[PDB]
C-alpha cells in the first residue's frame, strides 16, 4: 500500500493546489493600486538603549507599552523602561546562549532560553525583593527558538527539533505538542485571541495550530529558503513571513494562500525579523545588511528606511499602543523609533 | 524628577556598575570552540578540563588565561546556531589517524567549517590524536585503504604528512592560519600548544584589520 | 653679536 | 637698527625657500590625505599624529620664512603674535614628541603583551590619553608665553627696525627653560620611542609585511634622531654661547645653520605621512 | 520577611544610643531603608532614610545634627545611632523598608519597633479625628494637603497606611490608588491635587484602627494626624 | 507513517476557501478603519507623543 499512500498524496496536494488557484480571481496588486501611497516614513530615534556587552538576540515589548526586555550572549536578560532609558531589572542566565525571550502579559513574569534547551520562567513580582527562576521546563531536544506566553500558566515554545510545545508552567509538563514539521521550527506568532498560531520552519514553510486541539489546519508554502520570522496581521486574518531568500511574504488564512511579496532587486540579504504597525498599513522587517525596512503592507511600496546599526538586526516589534518601534542588533544597543 | 524618580535612576546606575564589572570578569576569558569526529579523542585534548544535552561547557586556567572550551555535539540540528559562536578565538579541529572510516566525514566537517560565511577568518588550531596507534596500523593498512590516491612510503613520517596537507589543502583564504600537532593518547602537554597558538593567533589578529 | 633669534 | 640684518647669500636664501615650499606643500598633502583616510585604537593615535604634523605645517612654516629667514627685523606682528607663535610652536612639538612615544608604547603592548592589552585598551582610555597629552604638550608650551616677547634692539632706546623677538627673561631663566624643554620634548620620547621599538623590532624578528614592519621601526628611530636632534643643539648653543665666545664667523654660521635645522624640523612631519602609507597594504 | 528592632530602653537626657534593625528574609541590600517614629499618644513622624548602596542620606530637620543613620549589608543589619536626646525623642522606632523602581510599591513591609523613654514641608490635614463605624457600613476616610501632589509624570505620590491597635502600621494604597499587595479588594483609593478620599466598603473586623496618609514627593516625608475607626 | 501524510493532507483538502479579492477588501476596510489611530503611519504631535 506504500506506492498506493504516495500516490493519493500526491493527488492530494494537487487537489489542494487546484483549490487554492480556482479563488485567485485576483490579486492584491490589482485591487489596491487606486489606493494613495503612505508616502515616505521618516522615523528618527528618540532613546538608545545602552549596556549590554554583547550581541542581542532577543527583545519583547509587555503590555503597557512602556517596560520591555531584553537579551544578549553576555549572560544577561534585562527589563528596560523606554521612557527614561532606566534599567528596571537586570537576570543573571545559568547560560549565555540565549535565542528568545518573551514578557507576559500580566508583567508578572519573563522566560527565556537558546542552546540549552530549556525555557526558564523567571518571577519579577516576588516577595523579598530579587527575581529568582519560577520554573525550568525541559523536555526539547534541540535549541528554543521561541516561545511566548498565552497566560501567566500556559506557554508555547518553538524548538530546532521540528516540535512545538504547549506547556503548563505550575505543572513542569507539556499540555500539547505540536508535530509535522521537518526542518527546525524558528519563530511562532500568536494569533489575537490566543487560539491559534503560526509557525514557521527551515523547510520553506509555515503551519497554523489549534492551540486546543493540537492539530495542524493549514501548511502555507511558498518561500525557496528558511522562514526566520513570523508575525499576525492585526485582524488575525493573515499573517507576514520572512526568509533567507530576501523576501517577505504576506499569506492569507481564508483564502489559504500567498497574498503579497516584498522583495527588492537591490536586497540580497536575509530578513531576521518582521511586524507589522497597529492598523496593518505598514510592515517593518529587519535585515542582516544593518538595517531595516519599512514596506507598504498593501502595495508592498517601500515606505521607508531605518538604518542607525552598524550590525546585522536581530529583533525588533512594535508597542500596543503603535507609538513606537524598537530594534535590537549585534552591536549590543537597542532603538525606539518613532 | 520625583523622589521615586532619583531613586528609581540611583538603581539604575547600581545596576550599570554591576554589569561593568561583570563585563570585565568575562572579558579575560579566551574562547575556544571545539570541533571533531566522533569518538575522535576531543573529550579529553586537555588533561585538567573541567566540566561546568546542549553545548558541553569546559574550562581550565593555564598561566595567567582562563580558557573555555565549548563542545557543540549536542545540537544535532547548524547554520542556525553556529553563529553564537562568530567572536570564538580560535577553533580547535581533533582528527583521529587511526580510524581511517571515520576520514573524509572529517574533511567535509573541517572543509564546512573553514568555509562557513562567520569563521572566514577564525584561524584553526588542528590536532591529529592517536599517532601511538596510527604509526603501528599503518604497516598492516598502508594508508591506501582510505586515501587510494596517493603514490607514496607506506610510512608514519609520510603518511602524517600526507594527511596533514589534504586538511590544509581546505584553507582558500588567506587572512586564515591553520596549526597542526601531533598528539598521543597519553601526551599531558596540550595546554601549552593551544596557549602557543592562541598567542599567536592574537598577535595576528591585533596586526591584521589593524591596517598593516 | 650674539644672534638673538630663538 | 643697522646690524640686525644678518648679511647672508641672496643665493642661499632662495635655495632654503624653494625648500621650505617643497616640503610645504608634500607634507600637506600626506598630512590630509592620511586624515580622510583614517577619518582599532592606532587609527586613533595616528590620526593624532597626522593632526600634529599638521598644524606645525601650516602654522610655523610661513612665519619663520618671513620673518626669519627673508625679514630678520622688526618681527611681523609684534609682541601679541610673537608670544603666540613660539607658544603654538611648542604646544605642536610637544603633541608630535608625546604622539609618536604614545603610538610606540600602544604597538608595543598590542605585540608583546596582547592578553593584557586587550582588557587595558578601550576606545574611551584611547581618546582620555590622547586628550591627556594634547594638554600636557600645552602645559609644557605655557613658559614660552613669558621668556619671549618684542625686545627693542637699537644703539638708542628706539628705532622703528628694532623690535624684534628675543628670550626677555634672566639669562638664567633661559638656559633653565632651554634644558626642561630639551629633556621632555627630545630625550625623554627618544628613550622611550628606541627601547620600545627596538623591543618590539626583535620579538617580530624572531617570528613580507613584517619585514617593512621591521625596517619601519628602525627606520621610526633613525629619522626622529636625525630631524630632531640639530634642533635642540642650535637651541642649546644659543642659550650657552657666552658673548666673549660669538665672533662674525660663528654668527653666519650660527643662521646658516638654523636655516638647514629647521629645514630638517619641518621634513619630520613631512616624511610621516609617507611611512604610515609605505608600510600599510592600503 | 522580617525586621527586628532592637535597642532603646530607658535614658537620661543629654546621652546617646544605638537602635539596631536585623533584616532577614529578604534581599535587603537591594532595599533603601526608613526609620519612622511615634510619638506615645501621637501619630507617625519620618526620621531618616539610607538608599541602597548608601549613595543618598536624608534626615527630618528634628534630628539633623544629633542622629546618623547606617547600615551593613554583609551582617543585613540598619543602625541609627542617636546622640544629645531629648525628652521629645520618647517614641516607638519603626524600621521601614521600600525599593524604588517602576511600578514598585515602596513602604510596604513594615517591622515591630523599639521604645525609646527619655526622662516649605508639605501639611496633610486629616478630615476628621474619629469616626464611629457600623460592620457592613461605608467608610470615608480624607485628607487634604498643602501642595499638589500631582507631578508632572502623571503619578499622584500619597500613601494610606492602617495602624490596629497593638501593630505596626501595613500599607493599604501607594501613589492614590495601588492596593498593596495582601489587602483585600474592599479598600480603593481616588482623589485630585490637594483632595484625597480612601474608602472602605463593607466595613469587616479587624479592619479599626489610625489610618494615616502619607506624601511621597519630596523629603522631608510627612503623615496625617490620623483617622480613627471605632466600633 | 505516509498514512499520517495522507490524512493530513485530507484534512486540509477539506477546508471551506473564501476568494482572493474578498480577502484583500478585508484587509483594506481594516486598514482604512483604523488608519487614524497609527500613530506611525500617522505622526502624533509632540504634545501627544510619549517619546
Ligand atoms: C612606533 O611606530 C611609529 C612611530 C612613528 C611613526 C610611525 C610609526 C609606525 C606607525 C605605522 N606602522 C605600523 N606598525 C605596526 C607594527 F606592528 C610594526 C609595529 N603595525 C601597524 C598597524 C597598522 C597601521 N596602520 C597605518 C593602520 C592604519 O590604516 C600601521 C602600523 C609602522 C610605523
Amino acid at each position: 500500500e506504500l506506492d498506493q499512500l504516495r500516490q493519493e498524496a500526491e493527488q492530494l496536494k494537487n487537489q489542494i493546489r487546484d483549490a487554492r488557484k480556482a479563488c485567485a480571481d485576483a490579486t492584491l496588486s490589482q485591487i489596491t493600486n487606486n489606493i494613495d501611497p503612505v508616502g515616505r516614513i521618516q522615523m528618527r530615534t528618540r532613546r538608545t538603549l545602552r549596556g549590554h556587552l554583547a550581541k542581542i538576540y532577543a527583545m519583547h515589548w509587555g503590555t503597557d507599552s512602556r517596560l520591555l526586555v531584553s537579551a544578549s550572549q553576555d549572560g544577561k536578560l534585562i527589563i528596560w523602561d523606554s521612557y527614561t532609558t532606566n534599567k528596571v531589572h537586570a537576570i543573571p542566565l545559568r547560560s549565555s546562549w540565549v535565542m528568545t525571550c518573551a514578557y507576559a502579559p500580566s508583567g508578572n513574569y519573563v522566560a527565556c532560553g537558546g542552546l540549552d534547551n530549556i525555557c526558564s520562567i523567571y518571577n519579577l513580582k516576588t516577595r523579598e525583593g530579587n527575581v529568582r527562576v519560577s520554573r525550568e521546563l525541559a523536555g526539547h531536544t534541540g535549541y528554543l527558538s521561541c516561545c511566548r506566553f498565552l497566560d501567566d500558566n500556559q506557554i508555547v515554545t518553538s524548538s530546532g527539533d521540528t516540535t512545538c510545545a504547549l506547556w503548563d508552567i505550575e505543572t513542569g509538563q507539556q499540555t500539547t505538542t505540536f508535530t509535522g514539521h521537518t526542518g527546525d521550527v524558528m519563530s511562532l506568532s500568536l494569533a489575537p485571541d490566543t487560539r491559534l498560531f503560526v509557525s514557521g520552519a527551515c523547510d520553506a514553510s509555515a503551519k497554523l495550530w489549534d492551540v486546543r486541539e493540537g492539530m495542524c489546519r493549514q501548511t502555507f508554502t511558498g518561500h525557496e529558503s528558511d522562514i526566520n520570522a513570523i508575525c499576525f496581521f492585526p485582524n488575525g486574518n493573515a499573517f507576514a513571513t520572512g526568509s533567507d531568500d530576501a523576501t517577505c511574504r504576506l499569506f492569507d488564512l481564508r483564502a489559504d494562500q500567498e497574498l503579497m511579496t516584498y522583495s527588492h532587486d537591490n536586497i540580497i540579504c536575509g530578513i531576521t525579523s518582521v511586524s507589522f504597525s497597529k492598523s496593518g498599513r505598514l510592515l517593518l522587517a529587519g535585515y542582516d545588511d544593518f538595517n531595516c525596512n519599512v514596506w507598504d503592507a498593501l502595495k508592498a511600496d517601500r515606505a521607508g528606511v531605518l538604518a542607525g546599526h552598524d550590525n546585522r538586526v536581530s529583533c525588533l516589534g512594535v508597542t500596543d499602543d503603535g507609538m513606537a518601534v524598537a530594534t535590537g542588533s549585534w552591536d549590543s544597543f537597542l532603538k525606539i523609533w518613532n | 524628577l520625583s523622589a521615586e524618580d532619583k531613586a528609581a535612576v540611583e538603581r539604575s546606575k547600581m545596576i550599570e556598575k554591576n554589569l561593568k564589572e561583570d563585563g570585565i570578569s568575562a572579558a579575560k576569558d579566551v574562547k575556544l570552540l571545539l570541533l571533531g569526529a566522533d569518538n575522535s579523542g576531543k573529550s579529553t585534548i586537555v588533561k585538567q578540563m573541567k566540566i561546568i544535552t546542549g553545548i558541553v561547557e569546559t574550562h581550565f586556567t593555564f598561566k595567567n588565561l582562563h580558557f573555555r572550551l565549548f563542545d557543540v555535539g549536542g545540537q544535532r540540528s547548524r547554520k542556525k546556531w553556529i553563529h553564537c559562536f562568530e567572536d570564538v578565538t580560535a577553533i580547535i579541529f581533533c582528527v583521529d589517524l587511526s580510524d581511517y572510516n571515520r576520514m573524509h566525514e572529517s574533511l567535509m566537517l573541517f572543509d564546512s567549517i573553514c568555509n562557513n560565511k562567520f569563521f572566514i577568518d577564525t584561524s584553526i588550531i588542528l590536532f591529529l590524536n592517536k599517532k601511538d596507534l596510527f604509526g603501528e596500523k599503518i604497516k598492516k593498512s598502508p594508508l591506501t585503504i582510505c586515501f587510494p590516491e596517493y603514490t607514496g612510503p607506506n610510512t608514519y613520517e609520510d603518511a602524517a604528512a600526507y594527511i596533514q596537507a589534504q586538511f590544509e589543502s581546505k584553507n582558500r583564504s588567506p587572512n586564515k592560519e591553520i596549526y597542526c600537532h601531533m598528539t598521543c593518547a597519553t601526551d599531558t602537554n596540550n595546554a601549552q600548544v593551544i596557549f602557543d597558538a592562541v598567542t599567536d593567533i592574537i598577535i595576528a589578529n591585533n596586526l591584521r584589520g589593524c591596517g598593516l | 653679536r650674539r644672534p638673538y633669534i630663538l | 637698527n643697522s646690524d640686525l640684518d644678518v648679511n647672508t647669500d641672496i643665493y642661499s636664501k632662495v635655495l632654503v625657500t624653494a625648500i621650505y615650499l617643497a616640503l610645504f606643500v608634500v607634507g600637506t598633502v600626506g598630512n590630509s590625505v592620511t586624515l580622510f583616510t583614517l577619518a582599532s585604537t592606532v587609527h586613533y593615535h595616528l590620526g593624532s599624529l597626522a593632526l600634529s604634523d599638521l598644524l606645525i605645517l601650516l602654522l610655523a612654516m610661513p612665519v619663520e620664512l618671513y620673518n626669519f629667514i627673508w625679514v630678520h627685523h622688526p618681527w611681523a606682528f609684534g609682541d601679541a603674535g610673537c608670544r603666540g607663535y613660539y607658544f603654538l610652536r611648542d604646544a605642536c612639538t610637544y603633541a608630535t614628541a608625546l604622539n609618536v612615544a604614545s603610538l610606540s608604547v600602544e604597538r608595543y603592548l598590542a605585540i608583546c603583551h596582547p592578553f593584557k592589552a586587550k582588557t587595558l585598551m578601550s576606545r574611551s582610555r584611547t581618546k582620555k590619553f590622547i586628550s591627556a597629552i594634547w594638554l600636557a604638550s600645552a602645559l609644557l608650551a605655557i613658559p614660552m608665553l613669558f621668556t619671549m616677547g618684542l625686545q627693542n634692539r637699537s644703539a638708542d632706546g628706539t628705532h622703528p627696525g628694532g623690535l624684534v623677538c628675543t628670550p626677555i627673561v634672566d639669562t638664567a631663566t633661559v638656559k633653565v627653560v632651554i634644558q626642561v624643554n630639551t629633556f621632555m620634548s627630545f630625550l625623554f620620547p627618544m628613550l622611550v620611542i628606541s627601547i620600545l621599538n627596538t623591543v618590539i623590532a626583535n620579538k617580530l624578528t624572531v617570528m613580507q609585511a613584517l619585514r617593512h614592519g621591521v625596517l619601519v621601526l628602525r627606520a621610526v628611530v633613525i629619522a626622529f634622531v636625525v630631524c630632531w636632534l640639530p634642533y635642540h643643539v642650535r637651541r642649546l648653543m644659543f642659550c650657552y654661547i657666552s658673548d666673549e665666545q660669538w665672533t662674525t664667523f660663528l654668527f653666519d654660521f650660527y643662521h646658516y645653520f638654523y636655516m638647514l635645522t629647521n629645514a630638517l624640523f619641518y621634513a619630520s612631519s613631512a616624511i610621516n605621512p609617507i611611512l604610515y602609507n609605505l608600510v600599510s597594504a592600503n | 520577611v522580617q525586621l527586628v528592632e532592637s535597642g532603646g530602653g530607658l535614658v537620661q537626657p543629654g546621652g546617646s544610643r544605638k537602635l539596631s534593625c536585623s533584616a532577614s528574609g529578604f534581599a535587603f541590600s537591594s532595599f533603601g531603608m526608613h526609620w519612622v517614629r511615634q510619638a506615645p499618644e501621637k501619630g507617625l513622624e519620618w526620621v531618616a532614610y539610607i538608599s541602597s548602596g548608601s549613595g543618598t542620606i536624608y534626615y527630618a530637620d528634628t534630628v539633623k545634627g544629633r542622629f546618623t543613620i547606617s547600615r551593613d549589608d554583609p551582617k543585613n543589619t540598619l543602625f541609627l545611632q542617636m546622640t544629645s536626646l531629648r525628652s521629645e525623642d520618647t517614641a516607638m522606632y519603626y524600621c521601614v523598608r521600600s525599593i524604588y523602581y517602576y511600578g514598585s510599591s515602596p513602604f510596604d513591609f513594615w517591622g515591630q519597633g523599639t521604645t525609646l523613654t527619655v526622662s516649605s514641608d508639605i501639611v496633610m490635614t486629616q478630615a476628621t479625628s474619629s469616626v464611629p463605624v457600623t460592620p457592613g457600613e461605608s467608610v470615608s476616610i480624607s485628607c487634604r494637603s498643602s501642595k499638589s501632589l500631582l507631578h508632572s509624570n502623571g503619578n499622584t505620590y500619597l500613601y494610606w497606611f492602617l495602624q490596629r491597635p497593638g501593630q505596626s502600621p501595613q500599607l493599604l494604597i501607594y501613589r492614590m490608588s495601588n492596593l498593596a499587595s495582601g489587602v483585600p479588594d474592599r479598600f480603593s483609593g481616588s482623589g485630585s491635587g490637594t483632595a484625597f478620599t480612601l474608602t472602605i466598603s463593607r466595613l469587616e473586623a479587624e479592619d479599626v484602627g489610625v489610618y494615616y496618609c502619607m506624601q511621597h514627593l519630596e523629603y522631608p516625608l510627612t503623615f496625617g494626624a490620623g483617622t480613627k475607626l471605632e466600633l | 507513517q505516509a498514512r499520517k501524510l495522507v490524512e493530513q493532507l485530507k484534512m486540509e483538502a477539506n477546508i471551506d476557501r473564501i476568494k482572493v479579492s474578498k480577502a484583500a477588501a478585508d484587509l483594506m476596510a481594516y486598514c482604512e478603519a483604523h488608519a487614524k489611530e497609527d500613530p506611525l503611519l500617522t505622526p502624533v504631535p509632540a504634545s501627544e507623543n510619549p517619546f
